[PDB]
């Protein structure tokens, strides 16, 4: 699964 | 003689795979004489080549600014490389070295709480959402609140607070008029470091 | 030749009736050669004579730390008064003068409030009682714990932080075990700062 920040890619795992 | 200072990547480069962390070193008091400058840059010893200099800068004082930056790879950081840039100059008897890397020790998540404002604080026109933030190591970090999809920027953040069992502390407040409390909109704050699953955690607060 | 620094009195000690508040030069990089070192002291620019020198202390890298003690009262300094430092010794060119005093600006009364902890935090080993201090000028303040009379000390507090309205806010951090705070118990933060009734104010938490 993956993280995002208004929009913006964090990371995945 | 010119003097360097080397400096980290920000936080939330190191910690968002889109966005891009670099190291910088930055020589100062580089005489109008000898404004050639050389750098070698290390990872763990090992030179590396693929640093870039940047436009040279003359200063009010009549001695120039020259700058060499570095990419990284999130993870070589993250796994707590170190990074060594060394400076040499006609006007140095010596080349100078200087190095730097995350901070030594286990990483430790985050835990993230959410505080309402006190009832005491309900008399006035605005109000105070707490997030606590302790237990996490390293010490790098970033925390950001947002309600709807859209950033709410009237908050202010604590330095980190070093606590009794070697982790870190922090705490950020978010102030917003009572009414916008009253109309039962929800309020995140956003917590981005190292040990957290996909470096990311969110925690919500509302009127209850 | 010698370098020179001016520190206040703790925020404490000007806050408390009991306390005696100070005024502290330190003079650093005395010379073995030229350790005789002379202190002139003005209040609003008013020589003053009182001060009292510490025991002259050597610091084994080729120089001595000097101190000169300065009592105030504590109304002069909360009223604003300004003190100056002036150090002469043989290797400056000239005396070098400091000054200092407390910070300029309409004091204002702290807002104090207790946080509980969350639900989320009641599956620890200990728990996290938050006070939050906020709308205070100047930023000197002392903030301390306690319960059933007695000082709670496992506490750890946040510098003042710059808010946007041009005061500061802090945080303090009590932790106990979840037990105690399950069991009734009630735990107080006090907070000392010129601009509250008294100087001071306590509020209290239970569950
Ligand atoms: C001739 O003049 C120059 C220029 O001076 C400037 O202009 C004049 C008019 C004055 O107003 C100055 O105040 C101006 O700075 C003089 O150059 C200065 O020399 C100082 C030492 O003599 C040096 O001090 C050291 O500063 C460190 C922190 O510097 C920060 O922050 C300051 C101010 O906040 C800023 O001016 C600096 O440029 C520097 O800023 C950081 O730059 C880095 C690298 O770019 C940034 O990180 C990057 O950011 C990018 C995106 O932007 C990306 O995220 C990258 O991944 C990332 O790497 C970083 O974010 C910037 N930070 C900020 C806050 O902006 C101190 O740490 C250091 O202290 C250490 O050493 C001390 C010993 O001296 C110890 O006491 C201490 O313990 C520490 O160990 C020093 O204080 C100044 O930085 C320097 N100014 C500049 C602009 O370089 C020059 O001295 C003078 N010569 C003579 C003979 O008079
Ligand atoms: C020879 O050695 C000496 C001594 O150093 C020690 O021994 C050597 C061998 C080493 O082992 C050291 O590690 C040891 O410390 C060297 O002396 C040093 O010189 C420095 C100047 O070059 C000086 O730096 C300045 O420090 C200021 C802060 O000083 C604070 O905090 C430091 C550390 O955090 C602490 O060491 C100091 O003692 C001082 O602490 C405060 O003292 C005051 C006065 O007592 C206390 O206030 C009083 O407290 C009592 C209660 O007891 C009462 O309540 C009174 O009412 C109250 O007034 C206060 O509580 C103490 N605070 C703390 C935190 O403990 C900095 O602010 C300053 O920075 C400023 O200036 C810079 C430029 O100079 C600017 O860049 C900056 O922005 C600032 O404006 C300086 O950094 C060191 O303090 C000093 N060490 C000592 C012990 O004095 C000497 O350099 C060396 N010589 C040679 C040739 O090598």
């Amino acid at each position: 699964d993956c993280a995002w920040h208004l929009g913006e890619l964090v990371w995945c795992t | 003689g010119p003097s360097v200072f080397l400096f980290p990547p920000k936080p939330k480069d190191t910690l968002m795979i889109s966005r891009t962390p670099e190291v910088t070193c930055v020589v100062v008091d580089v005489s109008h004489e000898d404004p050639e400058v050389k750098f070698n840059w290390y990872v763990d010893g090992v030179e590396v080549h693929n640093a870039k200099t940047k436009p040279r800068e003359e200063q009010y004082n009549s001695t120039y600014r020259v700058v060499s930056v570095l990419t990284v790879l999130h993870q070589d950081w993250l796994n707590g490389k170190e990074y060594k840039c060394k400076v040499s100059n006609k006007a140095l008897p010596a080349p100078i070295e200087k190095t730097i890397s995350k901070a030594k020790g286990q990483p430790r998540e985050p835990q993230v709480y959410t505080l309402p404002p006190s009832r005491e604080e309900m008399t006035k026109n605005q109000v105070s959402l707490t997030c606590l933030v302790k237990g996490f190591y390293p010490s790098d970090i970033a925390v950001e609140w947002e309600s709807n999809g859209q950033p709410e920027n009237n908050y202010k953040t604590t330095p980190p607070v070093l606590d009794s069992d070697g982790s870190f502390w922090l705490a950020s407040k978010l102030t917003v008029d009572k009414s916008r409390w009253q109309q039962g909109n929800v309020f995140s704050c956003s917590v981005m470091h190292e040990a957290l699953h996909n470096h990311y955690t969110q925690k919500s607060l509302s009127l209850s």
